[PDB]
């Protein structure tokens, strides 16, 4: 019934028929075949009793208007056909709807995403809320995936092609001011009378007033096009690097559309959505979405948290400001600083202001917001205000007997149920614990670069740290908005333990003649942002060999890391951003090119004779050192599950999403294979190319890793 | 009868003044440069609360009130509630009484919440000498206010075309008393004149008060109650006032010229207040409710007093006329008092005050008391300094002094401390502390 | 006792009030224009004092306010001590709340008469739509402190190479509020919106409020509070209000444009409160001293109360969240209430308030209360008409509907009227009358 029948129809006294959308499965109005199916019972009813003002639709469901599309029935297609016909189903469902000569309109509250845009396009008449809560959006090439249902062929013809081929290339959220602005939605109305100005706007009758695009989107079909689309396929494939698909085939989809009419759009969108929906970058971005999904559905800790209101930090500068100006700004928490020196307190806040400054100076938030934003900001140097803080936070030095001198006074001069996070780079959580009266409330925290760029952050408990503690530091990240994830307090933890063969490997080559564009070039095209030399350059070369040392008292040669580089480099202070002056040196006139490398730089290492190889075989052995470690570090379980451990891999480092994370990377891999190509490269340079021991088990027996992945 | 007046609620509970904060002072066109009032409230609530860590929703009204009223915000009141975390629902307003506005402030809450009406309340003030609400002349602001209103667009050039070139210069603002056109130092140099306040022991009480203002800083002892200041541009952050120089001798006292009186006033910059900036708030919350809540009172209140004289003559004279009532008030005595305080406007008023004070005759015509108040000890007299080392923040005067008195009968016995202060148009306040 | 709290004085006599005076309200341009607000208090205060038969040494403190502030003269209040022929001796006093300063202000004076202070006040307010404060641009404002400050010649020219812009004109005053933007009307929009108000379900209220008025000018009922306005000019005498237009018919105004929303402007300007010019003073001192001098109090009082509420969503319904308040504290009810009245500034937002008092939802969520605080009875309720008539000065509106209110009880003969206002930035204020 209404169940499956989720449109369900009535008409008011006059003569305008309301339509309501209520999927009984969950709050998301997603699209289903049956959704689809019973909608033509309905409109075939709507085309009973006919000669009536018009229709509307509604959300029905406070949160959001439609979810879109269902992928999981998209999984469940094995060819093109059923994926073409899948499309072909959605593009004549569309035009038949598009087909009647009455007024509809969709009065759409909350989120409108996916196929409700593709519907959205078929109504004559669009009206939203104006809670910020609504939305508009085409979320489908992100999974690398085209939404060919028509809509993307009426939006080039509903709006000029400037915007809608990187809304399809970009496919992001549009606020309702904005679509109103450039016209794509008729109006916005507020949503209390949200059901009632659609009624007037649904009897006024056949606004047959086509608004004109800017005029400049003429080109699409003639002149103007191919250079259009020149120039943004030679800038995404400078962008895209050309190993994500769904790009080139929106270019050819959207031509054919345009220059070539709507049905040439229509079977090649069809045929496109056919022969994509398998390509292995799709499932790969779709798997990733899974556990991304998973992740922010996951709980982290089983028991309940605890309330959290209040949270302190101890120390200050650049790196508390990080952690003080996202609690505020993002969580909207009370937080209190402790550095005993004003500049450091001066330096934090000076810090979160430039952080809310740019987005004024941008005009994304007003003024008095930011004053609002700048209340939950508080810092002193003392412990007063203090005893009422949930959680606190370390922004001091790392060492260890002043670790331990923190937890003291802060269970001294706090609260009892108070809850600690710790900071740490190095020590471990237990051993930063060490003697504590309530070492169940301290959890580590190991942050990262600037946190406001990575989402990512190590959840590290020790032998004994309450459930609660978790539980709550779990809802804590994300209330920030940041991914949660429980790190085995081993040495290394999981990220800069699996990080340090990386660029370990890359210092052997380079000190053997490697030059800046053979290295920079390798791992960059094999789907890696931010090339190793770079990377290190923004990190600072000063942190570039972070802890290190303790990794090969951890776990051997294994991270053991070249000599006279590390101290050819300390001496000659050269720490990319951290003094300015790396070997990427500023200021460079015009400022509009490559950061510029030094010529010093190669006597300054050891630069041993000149380079080999090629980009393959540096990129298939940087990769396969983290592989090993990544196996290696699951091998004894640092991460409790297995798409944990890929998810964080795929997003944390930068692993090549279109990879599918490395987990995905060595199922598609498979077997032993990889395993026999890692000892071949063992044998011609060394022994830091050893197998794992599941590696080679897992890799001879042909195991799988995504459970039923082979 | 005595006149007393016992300062508790229905339920007998005696009011109570938990803590406060003040905002160091600066000079004019100093650190505090571009800062509204508003925002140096603002950032000392949100702070005190802070340092108080009590719960927001515990208080239940707060006043503020301001010298030097800006337009922008009638009641800036209410727009603190709004522009910190507070809870909207807390009785905001602003008022307006001359420089005792903290006294003023203090007391209608006191009644208030000594009727019975609420249980917590805010009260603080504040002044910014560094930004001025300077406006255009009347007759172009009515051309302005005609000019709207006109229909025709033909009207307004015959309407523009009464102008001068003196009416486009903005009008500077003034301090002379608006009925009576005397600056405030023109009251203390008549007095001077007629009861006879010599420069050198004008400049005498300047050099005084600086070595006891320096030695304060020097001593540290203004520490807990004063916050240290951070400006939005965040170069570097304030922790004690400007004004005070401690550092200084009778004789360079002597080196300047009269201001207002430049034949024979003894009046100076050296012994007249400067114009400061600063903020200050004291939270007003009763007994019974500090002990519900577990707080100890930085002191308790006994009795105040409030005066109106006349504003030709002996303007500067409220003190001295409203210290009986509040002493009556309070049922006390001045020698059973501890520590005895008076606002420093000026050396030439002061040294008058005190002499007057001791005046059996003026208090027996004037008051028409049976005997003169009494002789004020200078031991105990404005033992921190004065408001000839602070400055004059106007409204965050009456506090600096309330701060440093209950710090001071708390560093000695429990006493009782005397705070006064005269004000214009011939206002004047009195007010008595118990500090236990 | 756990809601009703006693009004009674320390000396256990009731509170009396005495007869009082309105300045006839007048248009910002049609008379008043260029009258001061100062002034206005002036001649009613002058003319109140001679209109009964206390002297004016019995007065003890005068309280008044504005919500349009000059920045000359902080406290008004004292100029009409010193302006007017009055005793220099009485505690003039300012304070400053939107929409509401008559409501405190003679809270103040009660309160300070609670503990027996003041035993003869008068309470009031002044406002003057025609004298308004223009301000000049901000950045031109700290140049000026600037070129005060400045010491050599070449500074200001460098001080001066920076003026540039739009920074010459003025900025006009804006009814929006500061940190909110909401032009107070616009807020009206919403609420009606939210609640379903039909512009023909109001313009049949502003009917009968501009009904039942001139009535009451042809009746002359409301003779006794209202003097008659002497202009400087003596071009003519203004005794009737100009802004009552208790003559178009309900459909007469309905065929007009909307206000704020164009769209979906279900008030206009006719449906809504214009402002207007006009002052208040009501004599309030206590029955013993009414008795003892030998005057008859203007009835009594039973209870008052103010509230304050969020200023993002339905803000102006602080007249009902301070009713109930009120009724408890006088321990009353709703249905034993002999005559209402309404601030009546919009239309709708007061017909949902009557429709938020009856709806038991609201109060049993949004007020925790059991019971809605109920209906009301329309004939009971703007006997005289209201606001949407008379006018809207700020500080003078208060006190006006409660000599209306009084004298018609005396017309009814007793009962207990009620008396609320709305104010901005979600304050409300309730307060329970008794007629004896």
């Amino acid at each position: 019934m209404e169940m499956t029948s989720a449109f369900t129809l009535n008409v008011r006294l006059d003569n305008i028929a309301v339509i309501t959308i209520d999927v009984p499965g969950e709050k998301m109005n997603t699209l289903k075949a049956e959704f689809a199916s019973q909608v033509r019972a309905i409109i075939k009813q709507l085309r009973e009793n006919k000669e009536l003002r018009g229709v509307v639709f509604v959300s029905a469901k406070p949160d959001n208007f439609i979810a879109g599309a269902d992928i999981n029935m998209i999984g469940n297609c094995k060819t093109a056909q059923e994926a073409e016909a899948l499309a072909r189903q959605g593009q004549q469902l569309m035009a038949e709807i598009h087909a009647l000569p009455i007024q509809v309109i969709a009065a759409i509250h909350g989120a409108c995403l996916g196929g409700g845009l593709e519907l959205a396009l078929a109504c004559h008449g669009r009206v939203c809320t104006d809670d910020p809560k609504t939305v508009l959006g085409l979320p489908e090439v992100q999974l690398g995936l085209l939404p060919g249902s028509g809509g993307t062929q009426r939006l080039p013809r509903l709006i000029g092609v400037s915007t809608a081929l990187e809304m399809i290339l970009t496919g992001k959220q549009l606020r309702a001011k904005q679509a109103l602005k450039l016209g794509l939605v008729d109006d916005v109305v507020p949503h209390s009378i949200l059901l009632e100005a659609a009624v007037e706007l649904a009897k006024k009758e056949r606004p047959s007033s086509r608004p004109l695009p800017v005029r400049e989107r003429i080109l699409a079909g003639p002149l103007g096009r191919a250079l259009l689309f020149k120039m943004v396929g030679k800038k995404t494939e400078h962008k895209t690097q050309g190993n994500y698909p769904a790009t080139e085939r929106i270019l050819e989809v959207v031509e054919t559309g345009l220059a070539q009419g709507t049905s040439s759009g229509y079977d090649a969108e069809a045929r496109a959505f056919g022969e994509l929906a398998m390509t292995p970058q799709s499932q790969a971005l779709r798997s990733i979405f899974f556990a991304s999904t998973d992740v922010k559905k996951d709980p982290g800790s089983d028991a309940p948290p605890a309330p959290l209101n209040s949270v302190g930090i101890l120390g200050g500068g650049l790196m508390g400001g990080g952690i003080a100006y996202v609690t505020a700004c993002k969580a909207g928490i009370p937080v209190r600083i402790k550095d005993i020196n004003p500049q450091g307190i001066n330096h934090a806040l000076k810090y979160s202001w430039d952080q809310l400054e740019g987005k004024v100076r941008r005009r994304h938030l007003k003024a008095s917001e930011r004053d609002k934003q700048l209340a939950l900001i508080s810092g002193t140097t003392d412990y007063r205000g203090f005893a009422h803080r949930d959680l606190i936070i370390e922004a001091v030095f790392e060492n260890l007997e002043l670790k331990q001198q923190m937890v003291a006074e802060v269970e001294q001069n706090c609260a009892a149920h108070t809850i600690f996070a710790s900071n740490t780079s190095s020590l471990p959580i237990g051993d930063i614990a060490a003697h504590a009266t309530r070492p169940e409330q301290v959890i580590g925290l190991h942050f990262f670069s600037p946190v406001e760029k990575m989402p990512l952050v190590e959840i590290i408990p020790h032998a004994g740290t309450s459930a609660q503690t978790i539980a709550t530091t779990v809802k804590l990240a994300k209330k920030q908005g940041k991914t949660p994830i429980v790190v085995r307090d081993k040495a290394g933890f999981y990220v800069n333990r699996i990080l340090a063969p990386y660029i370990n490997e890359a210092i052997r080559m380079l000190t053997q003649g490697e030059r800046v564009e053979h290295i920079d070039a390798a791992l960059v095209k094999f789907g890696f942002p931010v090339g190793p030399i770079q990377l290190l350059d923004e990190v600072g070369i000063d942190t570039g060999t972070k802890i290190i040392p303790v990794l090969e008292a951890a776990y051997g040669e294994r991270f053991s890391a070249p000599a006279n580089v590390v101290s050819s480099i300390l001496n000659d202070d050269r720490k990319g951003r951290k003094n300015g002056r790396g070997f990427y040196l500023y200021g460079q006139k015009g400022r509009k090119s490559k950061k510029q490398v030094d010529p010093a730089i190669y006597p300054l290492i050891g630069t041993q004779g000149q380079g080999r190889i090629s980009a393959p075989q540096v990129a298939e052995r940087c990769v396969m050192l983290m592989l090993n470690e990544a196996v290696r570090c699951v091998d004894e379980q640092v991460i409790r599950s297995v798409r944990d451990g890929d998810i964080g891999a795929v997003f944390g480092i930068g692993f090549p999403p279109f990879l599918g994370g490395p987990f995905r990377y060595i199922d598609s891999l498979g077997a032993g294979e990889v395993v026999a190509i890692m000892q071949r490269l063992a044998t011609q340079y060394g022994s830091r190319f050893t197998p794992c021991e599941r590696l080679v088990e897992m890799g001879a027996r042909g195991e799988s890793f995504w459970k039923t992945t082979a | 009868m005595g006149q007393v007046l016992p300062l508790v609620t229905r339920q007998g509970d005696r009011i109570a003044i938990v803590s406060g904060l003040r905002t160091p002072f600066a000079r004019q066109a100093t650190a505090f440069h571009g800062i509204p009032a508003v925002d140096l409230g603002k950032m000392v609530v949100g702070e005190l609360l802070a340092r108080s860590e009590i719960p927001a929703e515990v208080i239940e009204q707060l006043v503020f009130g301001q010298v030097v009223q800006m337009p922008e915000a009638p009641n800036i009141a209410r727009e603190i509630v709004l522009g910190t975390g507070m809870n909207v629902h807390t009785d905001a307003y602003s008022v307006s009484r001359a420089c005792a506005t903290s006294f003023q402030a203090v007391a209608n809450v006191a009644e208030s919440l000594m009727a019975g009406t609420i249980r917590a309340g805010i009260a603080g003030g504040a002044d910014s000498s560094s930004v001025l609400p300077i406006g255009v002349s009347k007759k172009l602001a009515r051309v302005l206010v005609d000019v709207n209103k006109a229909r025709t667009m033909s009207q307004r050039l015959k309407l523009f075309s009464r102008l001068r070139l003196r009416d486009l210069m903005p009008v500077p603002p003034a301090v002379a008393e608006y009925s009576t056109g005397l600056r405030m130092g023109d009251t203390a140099e008549q007095m001077a004149k007629t009861y006879g306040i010599t420069r050198e022991q004008q400049d005498a009480l300047a050099h005084r008060s600086h070595q006891r203002a320096a030695q304060a800083w020097s001593d540290g002892k203004l520490k807990e109650e004063v916050m240290t200041a951070f400006i939005p541009p965040y170069k570097q952050p304030l922790v004690e006032d400007n004004n005070i120089r401690g550092n200084s001798s009778l004789a360079d006292y002597a080196k300047l010229r009269p201001a207002f009186d430049r034949k024979h006033g003894t009046v100076t910059a050296a012994n007249s207040t400067p114009l400061t900036d600063g903020a200050a708030a004291v939270i007003l919350m009763t007994e019974s409710r500090a002990k519900e809540l577990g707080l100890v009172p930085l002191g308790y209140l006994r009795s105040y007093a409030f005066t109106a004289i006349d504003v030709w003559q002996d303007m500067l004279l409220g003190p001295a006329w409203s210290t009986p009532l509040a002493l009556e008030r309070a049922g006390l005595t001045m020698s059973d008092l501890t520590l005895i305080d008076m606002h420093e406007a000026f050396a030439a008023q002061t040294l008058a005050n005190i002499q007057l004070l001791g005046s059996e005759r003026f208090a027996r015509e004037a008051l028409g008391r049976a005997h003169a108040t009494g002789e004020v000890d200078d031991s105990k007299f404005n033992v921190l300094g004065g408001s000839i080392a602070y400055g004059h923040p106007f409204a965050a005067t009456g506090a600096r002094m309330i701060t440093q008195t209950l710090h001071e009968l708390r560093r000695r016995g429990g006493g009782f401390g005397l705070v006064t202060a005269c004000a214009a148009g011939g206002l004047g306040a009195a007010m008595v502390l118990e500090a236990e």
